[PDB]
């Protein structure tokens, strides 16, 4: 999933 | 989880000099954006952290022109064009890209100073500490450079391994150096069955160890 | 500008629940970025945790998906951490965070606070005297199985501060130790009396220990 899992 | 490789682990720098820290990730943080997010991190000990570089290369608002950061794909790269006393502390790489988010291990960065051989004191455990059946040993090793430093404990001539507990101190205000505490802790009754004590430190300052003993 | 405040219990008993808080001022958790939990263990490795979205969006790190939760609480402008069945490995500090996706990080960071996971018993230190067998004299002080941190070490009643070197608490069986070692000229010792001074309020106990030659 990455930076969205991270921010989002 | 992206695992974060700093290089090096340790930093010794003279004040107004140039220094470097390194980043290697296990993937490439590169994202599908088109974006590379990895930050830098700074830390003085007993303070909290503080975000100095985001984006690889982007300072943040407080941070003087004289940090840089560069680098792609996988390897990234801090710089200090000269180092000042306001950026002693550890660095760490931390990237956003990859879920769930990561630190690198961290970089010391301290002062370089001139070679220090330790001052060596031992301590025969203390009567009123006897009187408890309990017995420790203590060796004190103070005002030394590099921390990079080997205590060894001798009983009658014999390697002592367990028991045996450390202390470091961080590096000092003053004259930029390093100090080491360790004990060793037995019962009354072991003790008193052996008469010769000895710390043995191992230091950089001589090819020999520096010797320190008491008889009972 | 932006600030972030940590609180919450210092200590914790192991197999408990306990729940740390944010508090934020100079801006709100309701208009726009993400809100993340950190942790620092001893080794000062760090642990990103998770965040609670400006949305009231949840997500977290994947080792630590059921034993973690976090919520807010819009009112009051704070969120939280809540810990489940804790073990003393979980002992750190613990950070919160304004988190950005724009540019992917963390901007703004608080002073932390320090939860320590332990069963021992609050016990007071045994305070022992180092002396030497035989230029310049280094004395000691050797403060020995005491629960909970901190304790404050003092050379003379705070009259001696230039060659003590007082070190980091250690941790034996459930219980810490500490040295403190102090360097003077050989004209003052031991014509003149040195005293180690220790205290630890958390027990409610100060002892003074003077030094004797052997």
């Amino acid at each position: 999933c990455g930076l969205e899992c991270n921010f989002g | 989880d992206v695992v974060m490789t700093q290089t090096p682990l340790t930093l010794s720098v003279t004040i107004g000099q140039p220094a470097s820290i390194s980043c290697k990730s296990s993937q490439s943080l590169l994202y599908s954006d088109g974006k590379t997010y990895l930050n830098w991190l700074f830390q003085r000990p007993g303070q909290s952290p503080k975000r100095l570089i985001y984006l690889v290369s982007k300072l943040d608002s407080g941070v003087p022109d004289r940090f840089t950061g560069s680098g792609s794909g996988i390897d990234f790269k801090l710089k200090i064009s000269r180092v000042e006393a306001e950026d002693l502390g550890v660095y760490y790489c931390v990237q956003g890209t990859h879920f769930p988010q990561t630190f690198g291990g961290g970089t010391k960065l301290e002062i370089k100073r001139a070679d220090a051989a330790p001052t060596v004191s031992i301590f025969p455990p203390s009567s009123e500490q006897l009187t408890s059946g309990g017995a420790s040993v203590v060796c004190f090793l103070n005002n030394f450079y590099p921390k990079d430093i080997n205590v060894k404990w001798k009983i009658d001539g014999s390697e002592r391994q367990n028991g045996v507990l450390n202390s470091w101190t961080d590096q000092d205000s003053k004259d930029s150096t390093y100090s080491m505490s360790s004990t060793l802790t037995l019962t009354k009754d072991e003790y008193e069955r052996h008469n010769s004590y000895t710390c043995e430190a191992t230091h950089k300052t001589s090819t020999s160890p520096i010797v320190k003993s008491f008889n009972r | 500008d932006v600030q972030l405040q940590e609180s919450g219990p210092d200590l914790v008993k192991p197999s408990q629940s306990p729940s740390l808080t944010c508090t934020v001022t100079g801006y709100s958790i309701t208009s726009d970025y993400s809100w993340h939990w950190i942790r620092q263990f001893p080794g000062d490795k760090l642990e990103w945790m998770g965040y609670i979205h400006y949305s009231g969006s949840t997500n977290y790190n994947p080792s630590l998906k059921s034993r973690i939760s976090i919520t807010r609480d819009t009112s009051k402008n704070q969120f939280f951490l809540q810990l489940s069945s804790v073990t003393i490995e979980d002992t750190a500090t613990y950070y919160c965070a304004r988190g950005t996706i724009y540019e992917g990080s963390l901007d703004y960071w608080g002073q932390g606070t320090t939860l320590t996971v332990s069963s021992a018993k609050t016990t007071p230190p045994s305070v022992y005297p180092l002396a030497p067998g035989s230029s310049m004299v280094t004395l000691g002080c050797l403060v020995k199985g005491y629960f909970p941190e901190p304790v404050t070490v003092t050379w003379n009643s705070g009259s001696l501060s230039s060659g003590v070197h007082t070190f980091p608490a250690v941790l034996q069986s459930d219980l810490y130790t500490l040295s403190s070692s102090v360097t003077v000229p050989s004209s003052t010792w031991p014509s003149e009396t040195v005293t180690c001074n220790v205290a630890h309020p958390a027990s409610s106990t100060k002892v003074d220990k003077k030094i004797v030659p052997r």
